[PDB]
């Protein structure tokens, strides 16, 4: 997954920005009906022309010249970026140690690199459906997480196009809450916490989380099916040689002796779950526990989070429907509405919606659908607008 | 036992004996070195430990029954003791250290005995999200309660007023997964009520204490209050 | 043009017995004796200096509203042109602009502004120090010490060697060394 050619990207970037952008709807969706003063105008952004020269202190005030200039250059990277504490383009100008960032909006991002410990379909340019079911369950998860425990209901998700999916959701207030609460919110979902060094990445302790609870109801629903469908792991030494190195021993070589005896790859796990069964992960009491088997499960598909870019309140990120250059593919939004229905191959590149509109505005092509969440959320901040 | 228990606030400027004004002095010392004395002496939770201070503590004048709204005398003993004793300690890190400390223990103790219906209702008095559950909640989230921390054994919990909050100042509660969530209004036992209040009340405590010591310069033009500009 | 080598020691004016007028005093190596004696020197050429920090609209002075309009150097430069020459009649001038720093004492200017800097030679008098224009807000260096103004733009680290290039000699000596040079 990228792109093949930066020739056309050129021509691509001069008619978008003339003709492919929701100014309008851009404007209103930042600056809020302008319910708050020198709102707009210190609502950041950054934008990187050829060579990737990627630049701060960037800001205009309404829709109009913010269009003019956005055409004038025709920026290749563009990243919102917090409201600080004062005048962007004109940081310099108050004493120096004055200016700050005050309120962000509260961002989220997660890789597909971050499953690369057991994710063996592709590579880290290219993908296939499997990883994709990835891309597809576990959104479920993070998005129902502030569904129904973090009370909010101001919830956007887009897939950058390569490697992660974005979540820039803008509540009440969390736009203005401490880099603490960020933290504390990290630290909360940091549930399965491995990239490539631990082995034993989940010490789940003994009683459950009710989060985690219905984290496990989801699992039985979406795991086993990509795991013994889509790949079946348990397929060669390679596979689940990457899998065994994570357990107690007793029982360690009755797991080998059903891999090496096989047609299949169920009544191995099953075989697991029996011995499992017999198996004593607390020798003190009669709670035999699916403690590892569903660490396991799991950490096999699970969220993998960044312990800097959901806290810090400097790393920006693109904008709404904002090219990605190396991959064509612009900001796709998502929904629970069209989780059940997504494929990442099929949904169009900058080169693919140009073709499309290369045949009055968003209004023609699947352009207006795709901005249909767009204006979608747009309608509930009306609603959230007294 | 009495209205005192509060979160010390709002200098009270009136005009005063200067005979009372040492009384006090001296009575809240006594208290405060006393109350460190004895809580290092033995373990908190002893009876001991309670039996002793709930005689020294009622015996200088500072808890005893219900009464008028402010100008009762035990409460008004507390207050203006604080709120000079204010003035002592404001010269180093290790002394507004232990002056700290030890309010701090204290206030957890004088607390620690006040009915729960008027701990509910002074803790509503206090701010805003300081509100209690319907004991309703206790069945219809045994489950939720007890399986999510390991802050509570078995079924046997007691029918402890839990609380409604708002995240935002669980900010250990939670990140800790100690606790069930509804929407951030998580529910948890009163230990750690009491450890928040606690917590809240260190921080804005050194936040005030702090200026006075920034405002010195007044006193150096009297000399009545000599022995307390630095002499205790 | 030609040169001396030479020391100075005192540096000695004064504004009002005459403006625009700087002397410098110390050593100068002879060699008749072979040795560094006596002289002086005698300076012309005094710059009063401005910088002139804005506004950014026509406020009226008498009642202070904005009325919705931007400044340019060109703008400020005709305030300038006919505010000076309105109560001062400017002989000639000369000026740039430069974007300037302030870190002290003055309520809610910044560090970082546009400033016209005018030059003009002593020559003219001076004015109220906060002066404004109805334009521009203010304007720095009007009580200037010609004494620091000549060290701090020529630069000089204190008593150090210096010679006399393009020396000139004067009119009519008025000091007291066996030679002198202006
Ligand atoms: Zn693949």
């Amino acid at each position: 997954m990228e792109t093949f050619d930066p020739t056309e990207l050129p021509e691509l970037l001069k008619l978008y920005y003339r003709r492919l952008f929701p100014y309008s709807q851009y404007y209103r969706w930042l600056n809020y009906g302008g319910v708050i003063k020198n709102y707009f105008q210190h609502r950041e952004f950054s934008f990187t022309l050829k060579d990737d020269i990627y630049i701060r202190y960037q800001s205009f005030n309404n829709q109009s010249d913010l269009e003019k200039e956005m055409q004038k250059m025709n920026p290749y990277k563009i990243d919102i970026g917090a409201v600080y504490s004062h005048r962007p383009n004109q940081h310099n100008t108050v004493k120096l140690g004055a200016f700050q960032a005050q309120e962000k909006e509260l961002v989220f991002d997660i890789d597909m690199t971050d499953y690369d410990d057991v994710r063996r379909c592709c590579s880290s340019a290219d993908i296939c459906p499997k990883c994709w079911t990835l891309m597809t369950m576990a959104i479920r998860i993070i998005d129902r997480a502030l569904k129904e425990d973090f009370g909010f209901k101001h919830r956007l998700w887009v897939y950058s196009g390569r490697r992660g999916v974005h979540c820039w959701v803008c509540d009440e207030s969390v736009r203005k809450l401490s880099s603490a609460v960020r933290s504390g919110i990290v630290e909360y979902l940091s549930l399965v916490k491995g990239g490539q060094d631990v082995k034993k990445k989940v010490h789940l302790s003994e009683k459950i989380h009710p989060f985690i609870r219905k984290s496990i109801n989801i699992i039985k629903k979406y795991f086993e099916e990509y795991a013994l469908v889509n790949q079946d792991i348990l397929e060669n030494k390679e596979s689940w040689d990457k899998i065994l190195a994570l357990v107690p021993e007793t029982i360690h070589d009755e797991l080998q002796q059903s891999f090496q005896k096989s047609h299949n790859s169920l009544q191995r796990w099953e075989h697991l779950k029996k011995v499992a069964s017999r198996y004593q992960n607390n020798i003190k009491n009669d709670k035999y526990g699916p403690w590892l088997e569903w660490e396991i499960m799991l950490q096999y598909c699970f969220p993998r989070l960044d312990i800097n870019v959901s806290k810090g309140i400097n790393h920006l990120l693109k904008s709404p429907f904002s090219v990605h250059p190396k991959t064509g593919r612009i900001s796709v939004p998502i929904d629970l509405q069209k989780v059940d229905q997504f494929d990442p191959f099929t949904v169009p590149t900058i080169s693919f919606i140009c073709r499309e509109l290369d045949a009055r505005d968003y209004k023609k092509t699947s352009l207006a659908p795709y901005v249909k969440v767009f204006e979608h959320f747009l309608e509930n901040l009306d609603k959230s607008r007294k | 036992y009495p209205h005192c228990l509060q979160f010390y606030l709002q200098p009270p400027s009136e005009n005063i004996s200067l005979i009372e004004f040492e009384n006090l002095a001296i009575d809240r010392v006594k208290l405060l070195k006393s109350v460190e004395n004895l809580g290092v002496s033995y373990v908190k939770g002893t009876e001991q430990y309670q039996s002793k201070l709930e005689s020294e503590l009622r015996k200088l004048k500072f808890s005893y029954r219900e009464n008028l709204e402010d100008e009762y005398e035990p409460r008004r003993r507390d207050h203006i003791s604080h709120f000079i004793l204010r003035l002592a300690y404001c010269q180093s890190e290790e002394l507004r250290r232990w002056f700290i400390q030890q309010e701090m223990d204290l206030l957890r103790f004088r607390f620690s005995i006040l009915p729960k219906d008027k701990i509910q209702d002074f803790l509503k008095d206090s701010q805003l999200q300081f509100e209690a559950i319907s004991d309703e909640e206790k069945t219809l989230r045994e489950q939720e309660i007890v399986a999510s921390s390991p802050s509570l054994s078995g079924l046997k919990l007691g029918f402890e007023s839990i609380y409604k909050i708002p995240f935002a100042d669980a900010l250990d509660l939670f990140r800790g997964r100690k606790v069930y969530l509804e929407d951030g209004f998580a529910y948890v036992p009163l230990k750690d009520i009491v450890a928040i209040i606690l917590n809240e009340f260190r921080a804005k405590l050194s936040k005030a204490l702090a200026l006075t010591a920034r405002s010195l310069p007044a006193v150096q033009s009297d000399e009545r209050l000599q022995p307390l500009l630095n002499h205790l | 043009e030609q040169v001396f080598h030479f020391y100075w020691l005192d540096a000695y004016e004064d504004q009002y017995n005459q403006p625009g007028v700087v002397f410098l005093f110390g050593k100068v190596w002879i060699e008749s004796a072979e040795t560094h004696v006596s002289c002086c020197v005698m300076v012309k050429n005094i710059e009063r200096t401005l910088y002139f920090l804005p506004r950014e609209m026509k406020i009226d002075l008498n009642t202070g509203k904005e009325t919705g309009t931007p400044i340019s150097m060109k703008d400020v430069y005709e305030e300038f042109d006919e505010k000076i020459a309105t109560k001062y009649k400017i002989m000639k001038f000369k000026s740039k602009p430069v974007e300037k720093n302030y870190a002290f004492e003055i309520p809610d200017v910044p560090e970082k502004s546009e400033y016209l800097e005018v030059k003009y030679s002593a020559e003219m008098p001076q004015l109220p120090q906060d002066l404004k224009g109805e334009t521009f807000s203010h304007v720095f260096g009007t009580n200037t010490s010609s004494l620091e103004l000549f060290l701090m733009n020529r630069k000089i680290k204190g008593p150090c060697w210096l010679e006399v290039k393009s020396p000139q000699l004067l009119n009519q000596p008025v000091s007291w060394c066996k030679v002198e040079a202006m």
